[PDB]
């Protein structure tokens, strides 16, 4: 099985908490730590492209 | 998340714009889109004047 | 000129407004709806592909 | 806008940690990472007795 045409529009995933939750502020700013430090990709790689 | 029963979701649970009316995302890790999923095309025999 | 590959990395463009303002939360409803609206990719669509 | 002599940024802005420090951006709207610009090399041409 395979992957047939483009992906229809930009959307992505998001960490989620209830609205207001304390977690949020620390989630999104580890996000853009992460991101320069290339972790979301490095796991990207770790969970489809080495599997 | 809105009726108490954890405190963080983290999973490919999809950012919408009407989930976030109850719940909120955070900055995205990586974009994806929609797509199709098929039986791949298989390799035969080309054309007699091939 | 030509772009070799494909993207180097994560980076990418959102709306940004002063630290606390009260323009973060419908500015974001707004572009999320637009995503969904398909706004975003046909304005695309014009100013790099239909030019 | 740490200045606060205008409110809103709608343009090419790249969210980063080293600039949401002391600013908001929202959800970014597209994936536009890096990219090295090179000038093409020539072009290729058929030849009238290639
Ligand atoms: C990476 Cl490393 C990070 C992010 C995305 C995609 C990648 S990659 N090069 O495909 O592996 S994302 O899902 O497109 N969204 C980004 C946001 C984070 C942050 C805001 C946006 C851009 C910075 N993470
Ligand atoms: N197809 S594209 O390059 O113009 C592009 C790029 C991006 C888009 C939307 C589009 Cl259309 N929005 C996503 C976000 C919007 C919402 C949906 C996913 C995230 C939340 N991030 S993005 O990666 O910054």
């Amino acid at each position: 099985t395979m992957k047939v045409g483009g992906n229809l529009d930009s959307k992505g995933y998001g960490i989620a908490t209830p609205k207001g939750s304390s977690l949020g502020t620390p989630v999104n700013l580890a996000v853009l730590k992460l991101s320069e430090q290339g972790v979301l990709d490095k796991l990207k790689n770790k969970w489809w492209y080495d599997k | 998340l809105v009726y108490g029963k954890a405190d963080i979701a983290i999973a490919p649970l999809t950012i919408t714009l009407v989930r976030e009316e109850v719940i909120d995302f955070s900055k995205p890790f990586m974009s994806l889109g929609i797509s199709i999923m098929i039986k791949k095309p298989q390799k035969s025999k080309p054309g007699v004047f091939s």
